């Protein structure tokens, strides 16, 4: 079966630059039988090229498709801020199934920005429900990477925290990420300072906001 | 104007069925070949199946082979996907799409156009042993100590609902400024949780109210919690 | 000049029965003994003419009918026979003049954990005329209560799949069956 490697995974680009995705095949690809699609979130794909090279009806002309045998590309020239989404290679000839690519996400880049790091403890309603969820907050920074590490009295947690990350926000391009620690009531009772140390690029060291139990 | 619209996906064990119809318009719907293409969260489309326009043809994705039987009706505009014993890694995404077409065939056998260039908004799946459940609306207090700069961050923790989605907004849709309610994540017991954060101006936390409005459609729960300082 | 046969017999694709394929055989020149011997045929069974006799005729048009069905359901592919196929998926008249050839398509139309590509029509109100296409998929009443369109009890999808696995006999093995019929016309004969 036909393999369809896209790269990079997820290109940073800003607004009037050009933008040039890789999709590179395990084998020959027939007749150059190989469309694009994009897709923005909670959104269906939409065909921008089929054939290799050909437009789908109504796609702009900044954007354009070459290549053949292995190797294809989906180049936009000038980006505008509705092209920053996913976009996806499918192959279609000789094989005997159509095939996906996994996608290359590109996003806006802009100027490092360091989290604002919140800390809310637990509700006292949810103790009483007998588990104890602190969340830490990121908000609004550049770029996505951040590191979230939790110490309940200065000892690192490990498996017990989830992190989530909003889309690229509309306005600032930022990022805003929770990281939330899951405790028993018991747990949590039984300690009682309780931090959360970001490390973050627009830092120049990690950033601590911690809680004491009580008060 | 050329639409498809999914309908029939749901929520069901493991084990259970679904239906799915997608209605044409727009278009001499007969003419076309139809497929179902599904995209797991997280992941990109995957094919899952075709059929021609005269239904002489069909193929499925390897893994869905004698579980899912497409079928079509020119008559109603219509095509179908008949899922049966249905299984965890099936949660997805359902897309119909059409491909375009190339005749003394009924259905010719010369065809491999197989790219898709209509999709419907699509119609969500999801297989787990977990039952439907309302969440849980805890608050994330604003702290006179977290305020930085005139700012407090204030919110809302949705926990221990399925399944997706809840919707959450704030003050009725007055409130969407420096709002970020964040995706979903799966909980190791099966259940869903994510909080739903804003930031506004310390100088308000006495004077103006702050109501996480949380809806939650599969379970008919819907649960107003006003964030209050603490 | 010559009839494209190939593109029928050697098509990579074949039909589900009940939406059983036809192709048009126009304007060309047919060698039914080249045919005869273009590869091993399970069946080649001719009702009225003979290949050699056939050679010698020229008829307005030919239809090549072409779909998979299971090994012991090609009997029902001639005049006169009755059975899931005949009646509800492909029906040759009893007046048949034409030619009915099968092989046997295991080796591309199975897999290993079945291949259900291939469907049949399982229950039909009444048989099927000749050469009439049913691709309806009416809810099917088997009882007494009507079903309104609701698939329920014995109110059943009409199609079902054959779901050809290699290991299975060749009765239930997948054969890939063309039936070329003759259409002679008072209009100007152009395949001979
Ligand atoms: C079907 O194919 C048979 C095998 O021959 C192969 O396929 C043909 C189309 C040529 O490409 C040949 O070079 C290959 O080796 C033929 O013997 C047979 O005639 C074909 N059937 C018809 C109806 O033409």
């Amino acid at each position: 079966e036909i393999v369809l490697t896209q790269s990079p995974v997820t290109l940073s680009l800003s607004p009037g630059e050009r933008a040039t995705l890789s999709c590179r095949a395990s084998q020959s690809v027939s007749s150059s039988y190989l469309a694009w699609y994009q897709q923005k979130p909670g959104q269906a794909p939409r065909l921008l090229i089929y054939g290799a090279s050909s437009r789908a009806t109504g796609i702009p002309d900044r954007f354009s498709g070459s290549g053949s045998g292995t190797d294809f590309t989906l180049t936009i020239s000038r980006l505008e801020p509705e092209d920053f989404a996913v976009y996806y290679c499918q192959q279609y000839g000789t094989s005997p199934t159509v095939t996906f690519g996994q996608g290359t996400r590109l996003e806006i880049k802009r100027t490092v920005a360091a989290p604002s790091v919140f800390i809310f403890p637990p509700s006292d309603e949810q103790l009483k429900s007998g588990t104890a969820s602190v969340v830490c907050l990121l908000n609004n920074f550049y770029p996505r990477e951040a590191k979230v590490q939790w110490k309940v009295d200065n000892a690192l947690q490990s498996g017990n925290s989830q992190e989530s990350v909003t889309e690229q926000d509309s306005k600032d391009s930022t990022y805003s990420l929770s990281s939330t620690l899951t405790l028993s009531k018991a747990d949590y009772e039984k300690h009682k300072v309780y931090a959360c140390e970001v490390t973050h690029q627009g830092l120049s060291s990690p950033v601590t906001k911690s809680f004491n139990r009580g008060e | 104007e050329v639409q498809l619209v999914e309908s029939g996906g749901g929520l069901v064990k493991p084990g259970g069925s679904l239906r799915l119809s997608c209605a044409a318009s727009g278009f001499t719907f007969s003419d076309y070949y139809m497929s179902w293409i599904r995209q797991a969260p997280g992941k990109g489309p995957e094919w899952v199946s075709y059929i021609s326009g005269g239904s002489s043809f069909t193929n499925y994705a390897d893994s869905v082979q004698g579980r899912f039987t497409i079928y079509r009706d020119n008559a109603k505009n219509s095509m179908f996907l008949r899922m049966n014993s249905l299984r965890a890694e099936d949660t997805a995404v359902y897309y119909c799409a059409r491909s375009p077409p190339t005749s003394d065939w009924y259905d010719s056998p010369a065809y491999n156009n197989y790219y898709m260039d209509v999709w419907g908004k699509g119609t969500t799946v999801t297989v787990s042993s977990a039952s439907t459940k309302g969440p849980s609306v805890f608050p994330l207090a604003p702290s006179s100590k977290s305020t930085s700069g005139g700012t407090a961050a204030l919110g809302c923790l949705v926990k221990d609902y399925f399944p997706e989605p809840v919707t959450v907004s704030w003050n009725s849709g007055a409130l969407t400024s420096g709002v970020h309610t964040f995706p979903a994540v799966l909980q190791s017991s099966g259940l869903y949780s994510l909080s739903s954060v804003v930031t506004v101006p310390s100088s308000s936390l006495g004077t103006q109210t702050y109501i996480c409005n949380v809806n939650h459609k599969p379970s008919n729960t819907k649960v107003d919690k006003k964030v209050e300082p603490k | 000049n010559l009839c494209p046969f190939g593109e029928v017999f050697n098509a990579t694709r074949f039909a589900s029965v009940y939406a059983w394929n036809r192709k048009r055989i126009s304007n060309c020149v047919a060698d039914y003994s080249v045919l005869y011997n273009s590869a091993s045929f399970s069946t080649f069974k001719c009702y009225g003419v003979s290949p050699t006799k056939l050679n010698d005729l020229c008829f307005t048009n030919v239809y090549a009918d072409s779909f998979v069905i299971r090994g012991d359901e090609v009997r029902q592919i001639a005049p006169g026979q009755t059975g899931k196929i005949a009646d509800y998926n492909y029906k040759l008249p009893d007046d048949f003049t034409g030619c009915v050839i099968a092989w046997n398509s295991n080796n591309l139309d199975s897999k290993v954990g079945g291949n259900y590509n291939y469907l049949y029509r399982l229950f039909r109100k009444s048989n099927l005329k000749p050469f009439e296409r049913d691709i309806s998929t009416e809810i099917y009443q088997a009882g007494s209560t009507p079903c309104n369109g609701v698939e329920g009890f014995n109110c059943y999808f009409p199609l079902q799949s054959y779901g050809f696995q290699p290991t299975n006999g060749v009765g239930y093995q997948p054969y890939r069956v063309v039936v070329l019929s003759f259409e002679l016309l008072h209009a100007p004969a152009t395949v001979c």
